C-alpha cells in the first residue's frame, strides 16, 4: 500500500523558517510528483509547489521567494522550507502524491491529481512559549447519570499550542467516546474536554483511566476518575 | 471594407470533401475508437473536429502530439493496409473493459495489444519489408502497467523493452511502472509512437513486454488536406474558402475573420 | 493569478435526496479539474478525475460533468457516511488555486440531547479557577442554546462550547459548555445549571446542582 507522513515542529516563532519533513511509505517514484498544501482555519486549501523526481520544482506565486523544496531519492525522504514565517502561516499542513499526465482525449494541457495524502501536521506560529496542560476529573456523579447510562471525562485546560491527544485506559476504551475540538479562551490558551458515556453499572467495578500526549510542551499525563 | 466583416457562420461541404469528426478527434479515428468506426479507410480534403470530442476506450497519450496530427492531415487518408506479422510466441487481441466495441471487450481496431503465452513471452524479432514507392506510417504502442504485480501477470517480464528501428532511424522507448489516477476504472496506460518506414527501408521490431503492436500501416505523401478545429455547422452550399467561423466568399481581396483559413482564401489582416 | 468559485457554501440535504455542487471558474478549463471528499481529522480523498472520472472506492452514486467554466457533482442518494467537505482545483493554470469548499450536512435524524453537568474538582478549585461543564449528546440539528444561570442570573460572556462534527455511525453530533469562574466567584454563590432549549427540546431543559 501507500501512506504518507509530515513530520515537522508544531509551533515555530514569528520571523524563522518552517521546516517539514514527508516519507515515502511503499510506492515507486518515477513520473510522480511531490506537492505540499496548506489548510487555513476555514480560509480553504492552498497549494505550496511540486517538485519532480528529476528536482525541478516550481512554487507557488503568491509566496514570491518563501518556499525551497527539497528532495533526496536515497532516504525518500522531502523537506519544505517556509522562510521569514510571520503570524499568516499558521496552518494544517500536508503532503501528497501528484501524479502529471497529459490525456489522451485532450492534449491542450497537463492533468494533475493528488491521489495519496497525509493526515496532517498542526502548525502555529506565534511568540507565546509552549506550556503543559493541566488534566482535572470530570467525575461521574449521580446528577451526571441519565437512566442507568453515566459519563465521565478529563478536563484538558490551559495548554499551547494545539494539538493534543486523549485516549481511555491506555486506548482500550473507544465506544462513546467524544473527545471535542478545543477552544481559545482569553488566556491565549487551548481547552477541552474528552468525555465517555458508559453503563452505570460498571461505576463501582471498572477503572477508568484517562491518558493525554501533548507533543509541543512534551508531557505525557494519565488520570484515572473514580467519582465523589 | 474590401475585407468581410462578418462570416457565413456554416461551413460548406462543396468544392472540399469535408469529414466532420463529430464524437470523434482524428487520432481517435487514426487508432481506431469504438465510436469511430465509421471513420476507416475515408478520405477528406479538410477534417473539422468539434470541442464535444472524447475518447472512450483505453487511455493513452502521444508526446509528440503536433507531428503525428499534422501527418495524418497532410495525407488526407485514413487507409491502412493490415500486414500479417509473425507473432510467434505471444497472445494477441488483448481487448479491456474500457474499450466496448459491439457490446463487448475490445481494443483500438488498428492496434494488436499482446500479452505472454503460456507466461513467457520471449524477444521478439520482426521485419515488414516496405516494398511500395510511398512512405508508411507504423501507429504503434507501450503499454504502462500500475503495479509490478500487472506487469508480471500480463507479460511474463519484469523490465520490458521496445526497439523501433529501421536501417535510417532508432527509437526505444521503456515502460513507466506505477499508480495512476483511474481513467474509466483504469489506472494503466498507452503510449503512441510512430515510424516513418520510406521505400526500400526496413521495419525492425525488438521488444520482450509491454509492446502495443501495430496492425498496419498508412499512406502518406503530404498531399492538400488539412486540419481544423471549429464548431460552425456543416451547411448544403457551396464555397471556395473555409474559416473556423464557417464559410466565406472569395471576392474580396482581404479578411478578418479568423487567421486559420483553407482553399481560396483572402489575405488575413487584423481587426 | 487565476482562481475559481465553487456554490454553495454550505447546505443541508436530508438522507436519501440529490445534491448538487457547482464549482464556478474564471476562465473555461475544459476538463482540468478534480474534486475531492475531505472528512473531519482524515486525508483528503480523491473522487473525480477530470470529469466524470470515478476513483478506486467510489460508489456509483457519485457522478459529476461539465466543461468550460461550470461543473457539478452529483451524489444521487445521499448516504450518511460520505458526508465530508468537498472542494474543486484548477488543474489548468500554475497557480492551481482550490476551491473554497462546500459543507454538506446530513440532516436526516432528528432528536434531542441527554444532558449531563459536571461540577469543578477540588483539584481546579484548590488553585483558583473554577471550570463547570454541560454535556451535550447524540443531538440534531447542530443549532442548539445552551444558556448558564448562577443563582439564576443569566450569565454571558464567561462561557465557551465547541461541537463535535458527525459521527456517520448515528449521524447526530455532541456539545460540549465550559463555564469558568474564580475561585472566590464560585463559592459566593450557590446555584448553578445550564439551560438548554433546542428544536427536539419540548420545553427548555435544566440540570442543576447546589454546592459551591
Ligand atoms: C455523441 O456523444 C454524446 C454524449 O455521449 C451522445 O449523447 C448521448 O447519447 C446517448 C445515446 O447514444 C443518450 O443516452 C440516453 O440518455 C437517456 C437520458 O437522457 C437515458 O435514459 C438512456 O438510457 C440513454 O442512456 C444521452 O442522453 C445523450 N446525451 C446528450 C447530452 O445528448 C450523442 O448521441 C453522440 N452522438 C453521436 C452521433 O454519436
Ligand atoms: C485477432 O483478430 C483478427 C481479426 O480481428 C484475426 O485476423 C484474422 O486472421 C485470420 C487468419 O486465420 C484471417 O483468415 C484468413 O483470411 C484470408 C482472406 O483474407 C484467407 O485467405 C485465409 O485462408 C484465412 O482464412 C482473417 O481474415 C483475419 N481477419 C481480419 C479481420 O483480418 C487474427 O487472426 C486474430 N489473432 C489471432 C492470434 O487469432
Amino acid at each position: 500500500q501507500v501512506q504518507l507522513q509530515e513530520s515537522g515542529p508544531g509551533l515555530v516563532k514569528p520571523s524563522e523558517t518552517l521546516s517539514l519533513t514527508c516519507t515515502v511509505s511503499g510506492g515507486s517514484l518515477s513520473i510522480y510528483y511531490w506537492s505540499w498544501v496548506r489548510q487555513s482555519p476555514g480560509k480553504g486549501l492552498e497549494w505550496i509547489g511540486y517538485i519532480s523526481n528529476s528536482g525541478s520544482p516550481t512554487y507557488h506565486p503568491s509566496l514570491k521567494s518563501r518556499v525551497t523544496i527539497s528532495l533526496d531519492t536515497s532516504k525518500s525522504q522531502f523537506s519544505l522550507k517556509l522562510t521569514s514565517v510571520t503570524a499568516a502561516d499558521t496552518a494544517l499542513y500536508f503532503c501528497a502524491r501528484g501524479v502529471l499526465e497529459q490525456l489522451a482525449p485532450d492534449f491542450d494541457s497537463y492533468y494533475y491529481g493528488m491521489n495519496v495524502w497525509g493526515q496532517g501536521t498542526t502548525v502555529t506560529v506565534s511568540g507565546a512559549s509552549t506550556k503543559g496542560p493541566s488534566v482535572f476529573p470530570l467525575a461521574p456523579s449521580s446528577k451526571s447519570t441519565s437512566g442507568g447510562t453515566a459519563a465521565l471525562g478529563c478536563l484538558v485546560k490551559d495548554y499551547f499550542p494545539e494539538p493534543v491527544t486523549v485516549s481511555w485506559n491506555s486506548g482500550a476504551l473507544t465506544s462513546g467516546v467524544h473527545t471535542f475540538p478545543a477552544v481559545l479562551q482569553s488566556s491565549g490558551l487551548y481547552s477541552l474536554s474528552s468525555v465517555v458515556t458508559v453503563p452505570s453499572s460498571s461505576l463501582g467495578t471498572q477503572t477508568y483511566i484517562c491518558n493525554v500526549n501533548h507533543k509541543p510542551s512534551n508531557t505525557k499525563v494519565d488520570k484515572r476518575v473514580e467519582p465523589k | 471594407e474590401l475585407v468581410q466583416n462578418s462570416s457565413i457562420g456554416e461551413i460548406c461541404d462543396s468544392p472540399h470533401q469535408i469529414l466532420d469528426g463529430e464524437n470523434c478527434t482524428l487520432i481517435d479515428a487514426l487508432l481506431g475508437d469504438p465510436q469511430c468506426d465509421g471513420f476507416q479507410n475515408k478520405k477528406w480534403d479538410l477534417f473539422v473536429e468539434r470541442s464535444k470530442a472524447y475518447s472512450n476506450c483505453y487511455p493513452y497519450d502521444v508526446p509528440d502530439y503536433a507531428s503525428l496530427r499534422s501527418l495524418v492531415a497532410s495525407s488526407g487518408t485514413l487507409e491502412f493496409n493490415n500486414e500479417s506479422f509473425n507473432w510467434n510466441g505471444v497472445t494477441q487481441n488483448g481487448t479491456s473493459s474500457a474499450c466496448i466495441r459491439r457490446s463487448n471487450n475490445s481494443f483500438f481496431s488498428r492496434l494488436n495489444w499482446l500479452t505472454h503465452l503460456n507466461f513467457k513471452y520471449p524477444a521478439l524479432n520482426v521485419t515488414m519489408p516496405n516494398n511500395e514507392q510511398f512512405d508508411k506510417l507504423y501507429i504503434w504502442g507501450v503499454h504502462h502497467p500500475v503495479t509490478d504485480k500487472d506487469q508480471i501477470f500480463l507479460y511474463a517480464q519484469p523490465s520490458g523493452r521496445i526497439t523501433v528501428s529501421t536501417k535510417r532511424s532508432q527509437q526505444a522507448v521503456i515502460p513507466n511502472i506505477g499508480f495512476r489516477p483511474r481513467i474509466r476504472n483504469i489506472p494503466s496506460r498507452i503510449s503512441i509512437y510512430w515510424t516513418i518506414v520510406k521505400p526500400g527501408d526496413i521495419l525492425l521490431i525488438n521488444s520482450t513486454g509491454n509492446l502495443i503492436a501495430p496492425r498496419g500501416y498508412f499512406k502518406i505523401r503530404s498531399g492538400k488536406s488539412s486540419i481544423m478545429r471549429s464548431d460552425a455547422p456543416i451547411g448544403k452550399c457551396k464555397s471556395e474558402c473555409i474559416t473556423p467561423n464557417g464559410s466565406i466568399p472569395n471576392d474580396k481581396p482581404f479578411q478578418n475573420v479568423n487567421r486559420i483559413t483553407y482553399g481560396a482564401c483572402p489575405r488575413y489582416v487584423k481587426q | 493569478d487565476i482562481q475559481m468559485t465553487q456554490s454553495p457554501s454550505s447546505v443541508s440535504a436530508s438522507l436519501g435526496d440529490r445534491v448538487t455542487l457547482t464549482c464556478r471558474a474564471s476562465q473555461p478549463i475544459r476538463s482540468y479539474l478534480n474534486w475531492y471528499q475531505h472528512k473531519p481529522g482524515l486525508a483528503p480523498k480523491l473522487l473525480v478525475y477530470a470529469v466524470s472520472n470515478l476513483q478506486s472506492g467510489v460508489p456509483s452514486r457519485f457522478s459529476g460533468s461539465g466543461s468550460g467554466t461550470d461543473f457539478t457533482l452529483t451524489v444521487s442518494s445521499l448516504q450518511p457516511e460520505d458526508f465530508a467537505t468537498y472542494y474543486c482545483q484548477q488543474s489548468y493554470s500554475t497557480p492551481y488555486t482550490f476551491g473554497q469548499g462546500t459543507r454538506l450536512e446530513i440532516k436526516r435524524t432528528v432528536a434531542a440531547p441527554s444532558v449531563f453537568i459536571f461540577p469543578p474538582s477540588d483539584e481546579q478549585l484548590k488553585s483558583g479557577t473554577a471550570s463547570v461543564v454541560c454535556l451535550l449528546n447524540n443531538f440534531y440539528p447542530r443549532e442548539a442554546k445552551v444558556q448558564w444561570k448562577v443563582d439564576n442570573a443569566l450569565q454571558s460572556g464567561n462561557s465557551q462550547e465547541s461541537v463535535t462534527e458527525q459521527d456517520s455511525k448515528d449521524s447526530t453530533y455532541s456539545l460540549s459548555s465550559t463555564l469558568t469562574l474564580s475561585k472566590a466567584d464560585y463559592e459566593k454563590h450557590k446555584v448553578y445549571a445550564c439551560e438548554v432549549t433546542h428544536q427536539g427540546l419540548s420545553s427548555p431543559v435544566t440540570k442543576s446542582f447546589n454546592r459551591g
